[PDB]
């Protein structure tokens, strides 16, 4: 068989956060 | 103590009485938050719905400090604090804008809270505040955007409102901060077939954009356009586009790289993009190959040794021709050298990347004298199916049809049992394959025109005689019914004739 | 809501506490009761931050606070509000000018500004002012402009006295800080001591007055005209208001129309013009026919009093410029004015007819104005300095005088005439009166003219009346161990003893 | 006797009270 190894596409782990004043 | 003291303060109905309160909130939230209680966020809450805007403005930037922790998410958003935001955010000023944008910001970075985000309507409002002049809002929008493309449905309902346009201009942004926020959310969004389409049909230039970014001086911006490109040519349109955007010179110069997560970027890009035949023309005259095979000693990152090896194999596996540069590489030689001592993930890696390689007549030979049977002989006694299978095929076509069998005849008994050794021990199998391919090999040892091999099987008894076994086996089994069976037992039956 | 307030208060955090003050601000701002101790208390927990933030709050609530009389006297208690002043030395500006207002509001009362004498908190106030902004010196020059209402209040002004700040601050061109001195000023010049010292200290003090007696500010121009009076109540400024011309400004502020102003500049012309040196200038200047005018209108007596006395000032300083002061009338106005006016005008006018008969020049003339009309009736008065005044000056225009027809006319009427003046004093047991009647009945003989003479020769009840005198004064001289040949009784006796020598 | 009717120097009665902002 053949190996499938970190194939699939990736979602980014970073969210972003507010800044005020 | 304190807080209804702040709260008479709230519902006094008097503005400066409710500014003092506000203010005070602001700030008392701004420097600690932790999970608080229903009756705290109330007041806030519905003082918050007012419109003198100073009050909005230290009322948001209150419960926006609160929005950090996860809980108090949830409670201001499942109660129904959404609302008197969604309602700021629409409205002229632009401060209150930036706060309540603010909120929604760190407010949804909760998994079901971003449903109901969704759900609200929120994202009309932020796609059209992600256009704004001043860049705190900006900021807080395109950081909202990116936040809503977390989950699968929160980016088809971010797309459902159109942010994408936004975003895709926006990657040209100046701002550090916006461009990243929103390469990250159209790298988030192309993770989706469907949206990928879209993408397809709708920006024409993106992969542009992208490509430009991998040029960035922020390595963040780098690294992420990097692994947006890849996520694109999770598709076969992207696979050709992203050459014809000339992302070749670009990327070869990225895997060089001392920043191995660019490196790991670029080489799961180039890797996605080696998946189609046509590329490697082009892949292989950038001069990855090279690189790639240096890239087979990044022995502290084996999801590097994966993505590497699999590119080699695309390339070895598209096109007969421009082998004996593959060979000039040292690529073979460094799969034999690393599949003996490595994880169990790059061993499956080169062992199907050597069980291509044997297929095409050309460099069989090239290979049998680059002593690839010293690899893959002991890859067949591997647990792992995956590689002591592909090992057993590839070992299998390369005493198939050559016109030079002397290294096969060398292997007969080393290393490790050798190819006779494998065969017994493959036929003394309970796997079907393994069977099929011990006989099958046998077969086509004996098929070669050559006086020795022929020899070699006949005179080794046991060989012999686990295929009289495996007839017998496969006759008794099978005549019981009156085909796997059959065909083992053809094969069998073809053997003994000699 | 005050226990939310209190509670907010005492954190120890500054942002609750930013939060209590401005809420406390407002709420004192516009709404000013009667309010507890309790309240008062948080007030100085807020007092002492060096955020000037809670100050500017807590110092500005505070300061609204003070309008209701009773927050006030309240402050004084603690022990206090003081802390905070000494504070207000520290220079963020605004809070000092917000302390400074609390401060001004604070102190109206007179325990409050003894209070405050002490403890050497006011060695900030006089230093405040000087500080560019208006507000701050506002405050600054209302403060002690408030704490120059007690006598020894004022004597702790000039203790670390900013009365160098404040002459200076005369020329302000904003018009309240220089009401503030100008009225502050004024009121320093009320003791004796202050006056000697602002001679001699900060000179050329009074030349600005006299220029702020021309301000467009109706409330500057009469407090400088009544700082100016108050310092010539000393001689040395009554000639030295003279000195700088403050003369036509007053000459003409008394027929302004504006009582007050009128009032002020009377004041102040009468009491420059009770120094001699001056008549002459004061009636030069157009002065006699606007005092002369001036005193007639029934509803305000002061003005009446201060331009009678200023007649009499002029009238008796000289007897230059006397049909000079004959011309206006004001005598024949004083004639009718004494007979129907308050007691006061009456005393003045009569003090002045007493002046007027002493000089010998005019004599005749007052005689011809038919003064004895008004004299005599007068000398009934149960006022002392009616009676009396009119009196003497009766006696003194029976004294050699070159024409005697109106005595001869005012003999019998009005009233009894002068021979029911002359029996009524014997009558008395007034020394002085008796003296009086004695002495005008000798000159009355001593003129030789011969009706005179008839009728104090003829007149028995008259005759008789000195004839009592005389046994009278004889045996109280002959009980306390004298015979001819109090001290009033030898006086009295040899009197008679003259008179009674016509007879034979 | 001669009198003496508002002699005495004033004392004026107004008293300032302060401003804030």
């Amino acid at each position: 068989r053949q190996p499938y190894h970190y194939s699939q596409p990736t979602t980014a782990p970073f969210q972003a956060q507010a800044k005020f004043h | 103590g304190p807080l209804k003291a702040l709260t008479t303060l709230v519902y006094s109905d008097n503005l400066n009485l409710q500014r003092s309160a506000a203010l005070a909130f602001a700030e008392i939230t701004e420097k600690y938050v932790r999970q608080v209680s229903r009756e705290v966020l109330e007041p806030i809450l519905i003082l918050l719905q007012s419109q003198d805007p100073q009050i909005q403005v230290a009322a948001c930037a209150a419960l926006g400090n609160l929005a950090v922790n996860n809980e108090n998410k949830l409670l201001i958003v499942e109660m129904g604090g959404l609302e008197p935001l969604i309602n700021q955010m629409m409205g002229d000023n632009v401060e209150v804008q930036c706060n309540a944008v603010g909120c929604i910001t760190n407010l949804a970075t909760r998994d079901d809270n971003k449903h109901k985000i969704a759900t609200s309507g929120a994202l009309i409002p932020l796609t059209k505040l992600a256009k704004s002049k001043h860049i705190r809002v900006q900021r807080n929008a395109t950081g909202a955007l990116l936040n809503m493309t977390h989950s699968e449905e929160n980016r088809k309902e971010l797309v459902n409102a159109g942010a994408v346009p936004v975003l895709v201009s926006l990657l040209s942004s100046t701002d550090p901060d916006v461009q990243y926020y929103c390469t990250t959310a159209l790298s988030n969004i192309a993770v989706d077939e469907a949206n990928r389409k879209k993408l397809a049909q709708t920006e024409p230039r993106l992969v542009s954009k992208l490509v430009s970014l991998m040029d960035s001086p922020s390595s963040r911006v780098k690294c992420q356009a990097t692994l947006a490109l890849r996520n694109l040519a999770s598709d076969t349109s992207y696979q050709l586009e992203i050459v014809r955007a000339g992302g070749l010179p670009h990327l070869v110069k990225l895997i060089q790289s001392d920043s191995i997560p660019l490196v790991l970027a670029s080489v799961a890009c180039i890797r996605n993009i080696s998946i189609h035949p046509l590329n490697e023309g082009l892949i292989v005259d950038a001069g990855f190959l090279k690189p790639l095979v240096r890239l087979l000693d990044y022995k502290d990152s084996e999801e590097i040794q994966c993505h590497a090896v699999s590119t080699l194999r695309n390339l070895a596996a598209s096109s007969e021709k421009n082998r004996k540069e593959f060979f000039e590489s040292g690529a073979v030689e460094k799969c034999k050298e690393l599949a003996l001592d490595s994880p169990v993930s790059v061993q499956s890696e080169i062992s199907a990347c050597f069980a291509i390689l044997a297929l095409a007549d050309v460099s069989k030979l090239d290979l049998l004298e680059a002593n690839i049977l010293d690899a893959l002989i002991p890859m067949t006694f591997s647990q792992n199916q995956e590689v002591s299978g592909n090992a057993a095929a590839a070992l299998a076509n390369l005493c198939s049809r050559v016109n030079n069998y002397t290294k096969i005849i060398e292997a007969w008994d080393r290393p490790n049992e050798g190819i006779r050794g494998f065969l017994i021990r493959f036929l003394k199998s309970d796997y079907a394959t393994f069977e099929h391919i011990a006989l099958w090999t046998i077969l086509q040892l004996l098929e070669s025109h050559n006086d020795k091999v022929e020899d070699l099987v006949k005179n080794d008894d046991d060989i012999i005689n686990g295929v009289r076994k495996m007839a017998d086996v496969t006759f008794e089994r099978l005549q019981r019914s009156g085909d796997a069976s059959l065909e083992l037992y053809n094969i069998t039956q073809q053997i003994l004739q000699f």
